[PDB]
C-alpha cells in the first residue's frame, strides 16, 4: 500500500492496485501492430496476437491457443499495458466495444467494483462483501474531487454534496441498471452517507410532528418499510424493488438536513395476484406468516401456512437470503420510528390479510346457468370482517354489479377476474398511501433551499416478451438517455466555445426525439392507446390496425414484429437509442383503462375500517399512460432543475456467482445503459485533447526541427508547425486556446508513429555506438 | 552502381583494406562478417540491418567463411556512403529523453544498460560495459545530450 492510499486502510487494494503491483502486472511482451481484438460467437470478443494478413482477412492466435480467420475491419487495436486496469476509461487510445469490456472486467478480477466513463461512475456486482464503506473510507472521501481518490459511489455522494454548496444547485444521482445488478446496494450507501456527513439543522419539534428519533433515522427507516410492500423474490434477485423511485433530500442553509420526500413508479400490481414458478409475491405476506408475531395470525385470521393462500402460494415460498421473521421486526419497527400509529399498521395488516382470503374465495355456475354464485362463504365471511363490510353484499356485489339501475351478470371467470382486479387496487392504494404518511413524518423546521433527488429506477433491457409496462419503462429510459445526451451536449458545445473551436453539431439529445415522438406525440402510440380507451367498442385489432394505418409508413422508428420460431407472439417492433425492441399488444386497453367492479367499490367507500374509506374516498372510473406521462413530466422537470451525476450498476452474470463475468451479459448492458451511448455521441467531437506544453513534451520526437531546442519558445505556434509537418489528415485535428483538440483515432497513430520513430532512433543511436567501439579497436591497431 | 569517389581516394581505401587482411598468404579478401568494420573504420556508421542487406542477405556460415575482394566491396561502400538519413543531433537526444522520467536531464545507469541492450539492433553485454568506460554520477545518474556529444566525436 502506497502513501497515497493509507487513508483507505483495510478498503486501499479494493480501490488501487500499488505501483509496485501495477509495473509488475504490466509487465508483458506488447506489439501495438500484433495485440489485437477479434469478435468469439462464445464471448463477444477475444484478445489475439496476429501472425498474417493475406487478402483482406487477418490471420491471428486468440488467448487459448486457437488460431483463427477474420475480415480486416473487424479486428479492433488493444490499449497498450500502460492503460490496464485504468480509473477512468475516456483516457483511453482507443475506446471500442472490446477496449471497455476488458478494462472494467480485469478490475472486477482484481476485486476493483468502481470504475469511470467519461461522466458515468460503473460498478459491477461482486456477489461478495468487500470492505470499501466504512466510516474510515467515509473519512478518506470527504471534500476530495473525482480525481483526487479512485473510483468509488462516496465520491460521487460527497461531490454532489460539495457541488450543491459551492454552485449553490439543486443535483440528481440517477441509478440505473438491471434486476441483481446493484442499484438498491448503491442508493442506500448514497443516502446514508448523507446522513453521516449533512449538517444539523433545526430541531425543535414541529405541532403534528410523528416519529421516533432523527430525521436521518426516519429517512433510513423508509427502505424497510418501503421494500416489504414494494420488493420481492425473482429469479434475477432475491430483494428486487418491483417499483422505480426518486427521493428528493432536502437541505436547508450550509447542508443542514430540512426534509425528504419519495415518488414511486409502475409498481408491479399483477405480483400480488399472481407468481411465476420461481418467484414469490411481496415479501410482507411471508413476513406475516413467519408467527414471529403470533397476535398477527390472530388478527388476519390467518394459518401460518403460505401454502393455504392461493395468490401467494404459486411460486416459490421461501427464500435463502432472507429471514421473514427477523425482516417482519424491522418492518414493524420502521413504521413506529416513522411515526404509523397502532390503528394505522394494524389496518395495513388486515387489509394484507383480507387480500390474502380474497383469493381463496371460491366460486361456482347455478345449475342450468352461467351466472356465478358463491362456492362456500367462510373466505368471504373473513375478508369482510378484515375491511369493514358486509360479507353478503361483498359476494352479491361480485356475482351481480349494478351498472348504468341495470344488474349486469357475472360466470366463474369474470368474478375471478374482478376480486383480483380489487385485490391488486386495494394493495396498489394502500402502498400509495404508505408513501404520503412517510413524506409527511419527512419534515423539519428547517427552510427548504437546495435538493439533492437519488432516482433508482430499472435500466433499458430487452426481454423474450415485451408488454405495455416495458413500453412504460422503455419510454422512461429513452427520455433518461437524452437528459444524459443533452448534459453531454452542454458539456462539449461549453468546452470548444471556451476553447475557441469551431465545431457545429445537434444536440445529442435529438438523436433520441424522433423515437419519443413516436410513442408520446399528439396520434403516437399513447395517444392511440388512450384514444382507443374511450371506444367500448375497442378490441386490441382495433389497436393494432390503428397503430399500423398511422405509422408502419412514415414513422421510422415503428416497424413490423420480427418474430422467430423461440420467442413468443409479436404485434409491432420500436427503434430505441439501445436497439430494436418486438411489443406484444394483448391486454393493452384493460391494463390502461384499470376496469374495478365499481358495485364493490361503492362498499369500499363505506367500510366501517377508516383506511379503506380513506383509500378509495376520491375513486373514479371511466389512464395508467396519461399517470405515467404526468409523473414523468414532473421528474423531468424536476432533473432540468438539477446538476446531474450517473450511476451505472452492471449484474456480472446470471448465478449470483462471485468475480464471474458472463462476457454477451456484460456487454448487452453496456449497449443498453449509455456507456457505449455515450462514446458515440462524444466521437461527433473532439474526443482526445492534450495541452501544449504536454503535446510538446511527447511528440517532438515526432519532427524536432519544427520545435527547435530553445530556453523560451510559444507552445501553440510549435505544436502548430510540428503536425503541419507530418504526413497526416490535417482536418483531423484543431487548434485551441491551451489544447489541441484531436479526432478520434488520430492520437492512435500518432503513438504509433512515436514507437517506429523511438525504435529507428535507437536503431541509429545503437549503430553511432558501433562506430566508437570500432574506432577504438582501430586507435588500439594503429597505434 | 556508377562509383563517385577519386582515383586518389580508391588508393586510400584500397590501403585501409589491406589492414583488415588476416591472411598469411596476402590475397587481400576480408570475410563477410569483418565487412562492417571496414565500413565503420571507413568514417562511416551502417546498421546491422544495412550490413546484412548489400551483402545480398548472408547465411551465418557465410559470415565466417565466405570471402570477398576490393572490385566487390567498392560497389557496396558506394550505397553506404549515398545514405544521409544517420540522425540528427535533436533526434538522438530526444529518443533518450523518454527514458529521463523526472525530466531533469539526466537517465539512471542501469536503464540505459538495458534499453541500448534489449531495444532496437541490441548491443553484447560486453559492447554495453565497453560503451559506459567513462561511466556515470555519483548515483548513476548519466548525462544525456552530453553523452551524445561523447557518441557522435569518438
Ligand atoms: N456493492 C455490493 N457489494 C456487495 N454485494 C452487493 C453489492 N451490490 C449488490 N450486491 C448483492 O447483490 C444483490 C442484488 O443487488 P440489489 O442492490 O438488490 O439490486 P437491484 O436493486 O439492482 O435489483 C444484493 O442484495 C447483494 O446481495
Ligand atoms: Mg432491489
Amino acid at each position: 500500500v502506497d502513501a497515497e492510499m493509507a487513508a483507505f486502510g483495510e478498503a486501499a487494494p479494493y480501490l488501487r492496485k500499488s505501483e509496485k503491483e501495477r509495473l509488475e502486472a504490466q509487465t508483458r511482451p506488447f506489439d501495438l501492430k500484433k495485440d489485437v481484438f477479434v469478435p468469439d460467437d462464445k464471448e463477444e470478443f477475444v484478445k489475439a496476437t496476429i501472425l498474417s494478413r493475406e487478402g483482406g482477412k487477418v490471420t491471428a492466435e486468440t488467448e487459448h491457443g486457437k488460431t483463427v480467420t477474420v475480415k480486416e475491419d473487424q479486428v479492433l487495436q488493444q490499449n497498450p499495458p500502460k492503460f490496464d486496469k485504468i480509473e477512468d476509461m475516456a483516457m483511453l487510445t482507443f475506446l471500442h466495444e472490446p477496449a471497455v469490456l476488458y478494462n472494467l472486467k480485469e478490475r472486477y478480477a482484481s476485486w476493483m467494483i468502481y470504475t469511470y466513463s467519461g461522466l458515468f461512475c460503473v460498478t459491477i456486482n461482486p456477489y461478495k462483501w468487500l470492505p470499501v464503506y466504512n466510516a474510515e473510507v467515509v473519512a478518506a472521501y470527504r471534500g476530495k474531487k473525482r480525481s483526487e481518490a479512485p473510483p468509488h459511489i462516496f465520491s460521487i455522494s460527497d461531490n454532489a454534496y460539495q457541488y450543491m454548496l459551492t454552485d449553490r444547485e439543486n443535483q440528481s444521482i440517477l441509478i440505473t441498471g438491471e434486476s441483481g445488478a446493484g442499484k438498491t446496494v448503491n442508493t442506500k450507501r448514497v443516502i446514508q452517507y448523507f446522513a453521516v456527513i449533512a449538517a444539523i439543522g433545526d430541531r425543535s419539534k414541529k405541532e403534528q410532528a410523528t416519529g421516533k428519533g432523527t430525521l436521518e433515522d426516519q429517512i433510513i427507516q423508509a427502505n424497510p418499510a418501503l421494500e416489504a410492500f414494494g420488493n420481492a423474490k425473482t429469479v434475477r434477485n432475491d430483494n428486487s424493488s418491483r417499483f422505480g423511485k426518486f427521493i428528493r433530500i432536502h437541505f436547508g442553509a450550509t447542508g443542514k438536513l430540512a426534509s425528504a420526500d419519495i415518488e414511486t413508479y409502475l409498481l408491479e400490481k399483477s405480483r400480488v395476484i399472481f407468481q411465476l414458478k420461481a418467484e414469490r409475491d411481496y415479501h410482507i405476506f411471508y413476513q406475516i406468516l413467519s408467527n414471529k408475531k403470533p397476535e398477527l395470525l390472530d388478527m388476519l385470521l390467518i394459518t401460518n401456512n403460505p401454502y393455504d393462500y392461493a395468490f401467494i402460494s404459486q411460486g416459490e415460498t421461501t427464500v435463502a437470503s432472507i429471514d421473514d421473521a427477523e425482516e417482519l421486526m424491522a418492518t414493524d419497527n420502521a413504521f413506529d420510528v416513522l411515526g404509523f400509529t397502532t390503528e394505522e399498521k394494524n389496518s395495513m395488516y388486515k387489509l394484507t390479510g383480507a387480500i390474502m382470503h380474497f383469493g381463496n374465495m371460491k366460486f361456482k355456475l347455478k345449475q342450468r346457468e352461467e351466472q356465478a354464485e358463491p362456492d362456500g362463504t367462510e373466505e368471504a365471511d373473513k375478508s369482510a370482517y378484515l375491511m369493514g363490510l358486509n360479507s353478503a353484499d361483498l359476494l352479491k356485489g361480485l356475482c351481480h354489479p349494478r351498472v348504468k339501475y341495470v344488474t349486469k351478470g357475472q360466470n366463474v371467470q369474470q368474478v375471478v377476474y374482478a376480486k383480483g382486479a380489487l385485490a391488486k387496487a386495494v394493495y396498489e392504494r394502500m402502498f400509495n398511501w404508505m408513501v404520503t404518511r412517510i413524506n409527511a413524518t419527512l419534515e423539519t423546521k428547517q427552510p427548504r433551499q437546495y435538493f439533492i433527488g437519488v432516482l433508482d429506477i430499472a435500466g433499458f433491457e430487452i426481454f423474450d416478451f415485451n408488454s405495455f409496462e416495458q413500453l412504460c419503462i422503455n419510454f422512461t429510459n429513452e427520455k433518461l438517455q437524452q437528459f444524459f445526451n443533452h448534459h453531454m451536449f452542454v458539456l462539449e458545445q461549453e468546452e470548444y466555445k471556451k476553447e475557441g473551436i469551431e465545431w457545429e453539431f445537434i444536440d445529442f439529445g435529438m438523436d433520441l426525439q424522433a423515437c419519443i415522438d413516436l410513442i408520446e406525440k399528439p396520434m403516437g402510440i399513447m395517444s392511440i392507446l388512450e384514444e382507443e380507451c374511450m371506444f367500448p367498442k375497442a378490441t386490441d385489432m382495433t389497436f393494432k390496425a390503428k397503430l399500423f394505418d398511422n405509422h408502419l409508413g412514415k414513422s421510422s422508428n415503428f416497424q413490423k414484429p420480427r418474430n422467430i420460431k423461440g420467442k413468443p407472439e409479436a404485434h409491432f417492433s420500436l427503434i430505441h437509442y439501445a436497439g430494436t425492441v418486438d411489443y406484444n399488444i394483448i391486454g393493452w386497453l384493460q391494463k390502461n383503462k384499470d376496469p374495478l367492479n365499481e358495485t364493490v367499490v361503492d362498499l369500499y367507500k363505506k367500510s366501517s375500517l377508516k383506511m379503506l374509506s380513506s383509500l378509495f374516498a376520491n375513486y373514479a372510473g371511466f389512464t395508467v399512460s396519461a399517470l405515467h406521462r404526468e409523473n414523468l413530466n414532473k421528474l423531468m422537470t424536476n432533473l432540468r432543475s438539477t446538476h446531474p451525476h450517473f450511476v451505472r450498476c452492471i449484474i456480472p452474470n446470471e448465478t449470483k456467482s462471485p468475480g464471474v463475468i458472463d462476457n454477451p451479459l456484460v456487454m448487452h448492458q453496456l449497449r443498453c445503459n449509455g456507456v457505449l451511448e455515450g462514446i458515440r455521441i462524444c466521437r461527433k467531437g473532439f474526443p482526445n485533447r492534450i495541452l501544449y506544453g504536454d503535446f510538446r513534451q511527447r511528440y517532438r520526437i515526432l519532427n524536432p526541427a519544427a520545435i527547435p531546442e530553445g530556453q523560451f519558445i510559444d507552445s501553440r505556434k510549435g505544436a502548430e508547425k510540428l503536425l503541419g509537418s507530418l504526413d497526416i489528415d490535417h482536418n483531423q485535428y484543431k487548434f485551441g486556446h491551451t489544447k489541441v483538440f484531436f479526432k478520434a483515432g488520430l492520437l492512435g497513430l500518432l503513438e504509433e508513429m512515436r514507437d517506429e520513430r523511438l525504435s529507428r532512433i535507437i536503431t541509429r543511436i545503437q549503430a553511432q555506438s558501433r562506430g566508437v567501439l570500432s574506432r577504438m579497436e582501430f586507435k588500439k591497431l594503429l597505434e | 552502381i556508377k562509383i563517385e569517389f577519386t582515383p586518389e581516394q580508391i588508393e586510400e581505401f584500397k590501403e585501409a583494406f589491406t589492414l583488415f587482411d588476416r591472411t598469411p598468404k596476402c590475397e587481400m579478401k576480408i570475410t563477410y562478417g569483418q565487412c562492417g568494420d571496414v565500413l565503420r573504420a571507413l568514417g562511416q556508421n551502417p546498421t546491422q540491418a544495412e550490413v546484412l542487406r548489400v551483402l545480398g542477405k548472408p547465411k551465418q556460415e557465410e559470415l565466417n567463411s565466405k570471402m570477398m575482394d576490393f572490385d566487390t566491396f567498392l560497389p557496396m561502400l558506394q550505397h553506404i556512403s549515398k545514405n544521409k538519413d544517420t540522425g540528427t543531433y535533436e533526434d538522438f537526444v530526444e529518443g533518450l529523453r523518454v527514458f529521463d522520467k523526472e525530466g531533469n536531464g539526466t537517465v539512471m545507469g542501469a536503464e540505459l544498460r538495458h534499453v541500448l541492450a534489449t531495444l532496437g539492433e541490441k548491443l553484447t553485454e560486453d559492447e554495453v560495459e565497453k560503451l559506459m568506460a567513462g561511466q556515470e554520477d555519483s548515483n548513476g545518474c548519466i548525462n544525456y545530450e552530453a553523452f551524445v556529444k561523447h557518441i557522435m566525436a569518438g
